[PDB]
């Protein structure tokens, strides 16, 4: 009765965006995904690629079937569109912040659908266009999505941050603020 | 483009392998989700597709008419679930990362920070002069960082008195004896 | 290296 582990192969196709995704999840952590542009396997931790393999070509073929199925299902539903569910946003850090000691700001975006979002880091109001890592859309049991964005940084009282999130379910851009309380 | 308000249409396919006591008991759930509603599933404890909503009924009927598909799905607890369990066992199931434990005062509130650990199962206890403190303990909860590590803050509300020694103790599968950090004020 | 296997999507009926 005692559930120890769950592995999920989660894939999606979204119209009219023509966006797909294919990933594997182990106990809530991403093992890998297939980059749909580069068409290659991307391991969540690089070292996983030294321990196991995965053939991305079969993932891309699944995406072809998923797109066809989506189109059949859209017609069958009388073109019922998805209901937007807006994200909830949390900003945290990798570890307790210390003045000028390297850390990472984490923007965790949760409980939303469809899987299209615009996430921008702002430092003192200004977009940080470079240096940000981001995950693909991670699955939820309620079939919503979640996502992580990461910003390496040096904590300072001179710098405030906002994680700025746009989504169709929101009435206006959502800004989650973060400051260093030295 | 700006002003893109076009209707969206989402299709999700999920294959979930659930493992109980190693690979002794295994359950496959194949789930088909249109927008935010699961419409049809294959449950290996059933052995055929079942409609979850009426709009999935055609597919369950069609798929259940295919001997090849059903036999492949019925075999998948072995050929897919148990297979992938073994593939990743050493660096997932058996992954162990030791946390970094620090203790610091917050501005009456002592914080035990437990950072960077894996797996998520952890015990973090507070002691005052060796006596466990429970009533005044609050936590962030278990925080998943997204990078195969977890962290948590476990805080103790206290009126510190000179000579007292507070100890944060962490029990976690990555270590054979408990980690301890003291704060003396 | 050992490979993760994947389940293949099942196609709907066109008609």
């Amino acid at each position: 009765i005692k559930e120890e582990h769950v592995i999920i192969q989660a894939e999606f196709y979204l119209n009219p965006d023509q966006s797909g995704e294919f990933m594997f999840d182990f106990d809530g952590d991403e093992i890998f995904h297939v980059d749909m542009a580069k068409k290659e396997t991307v391991w969540r931790l690089e070292e996983f690629g030294r321990f196991a393999s995965f053939e991305a070509q079969g993932a891309l073929a699944n995406i072809a079937v998923d797109k066809a199925n989506l189109e059949i299902m859209t017609k069958r539903s009388n073109y019922t569109p998805i209901t937007n569910v807006p994200p909830e946003v949390t900003v945290l850090t990798n570890s307790p912040v210390e003045l000028r000691e390297p850390n990472v700001l984490i923007c965790f975006i949760d409980k939303f659908t469809p899987p299209v979002v615009n996430v921008t880091w702002l430092r003192n109001g200004k977009p940080v266009t470079t240096g940000v890592s981001e995950t693909v859309f991670l699955p939820r049991e309620d079939h919503l999505f979640r996502k992580f964005h990461y910003l390496p940084f040096l904590p300072s009282t001179e710098d405030v941050y906002d994680c700025r999130v746009e989504h169709w379910g929101l009435d206006e851009p959502l800004l989650k603020h973060w400051e260093f309380d030295a | 483009s700006m002003g893109d308000t076009r209707p969206r249409f989402l299709w999700q396919l999920k294959f979930e392998c659930h493992f109980f006591n190693g690979t002794e008991r295994v359950r496959l759930l194949e789930r088909c989700i249109y927008n935010q509603e699961e419409s049809v599933r294959f449950d290996s404890d059933v052995g055929e597709y079942r409609a979850v909503t009426e709009l999935g009924r055609p597919d369950a009927e069609y798929w259940n008419s295919q001997k090849d598909l059903l036999e492949q799905r019925r075999a998948a607890v072995d050929t897919y679930c148990r297979h992938n369990y073994g593939v990743g066992e050493s660096f997932t199931v058996q992954r162990r990362v030791e946390p970094k434990v620090t203790v610091y005062p917050s501005k009456n509130l002592l914080v035990c920070s437990v950072s960077g650990f894996y797996p998520g199962s952890i015990e973090v206890r507070w002691f005052r002069n060796g006596q466990e403190e429970k009533a005044g303990v609050v936590s962030t909860g278990l925080i998943q960082n997204g990078d195969w590590t977890f962290q948590t803050l476990v805080m103790l509300e206290t009126v510190p008195r000179s000579g007292e020694v507070y100890t944060c103790q962490v029990e976690h599968p990555s270590v054979t004896s408990p980690l301890t950090v003291e704060w003396r004020a | 290296l050992d490979a993760y296997n994947m389940m293949i999507s099942a196609g709907f009926s066109l008609w």
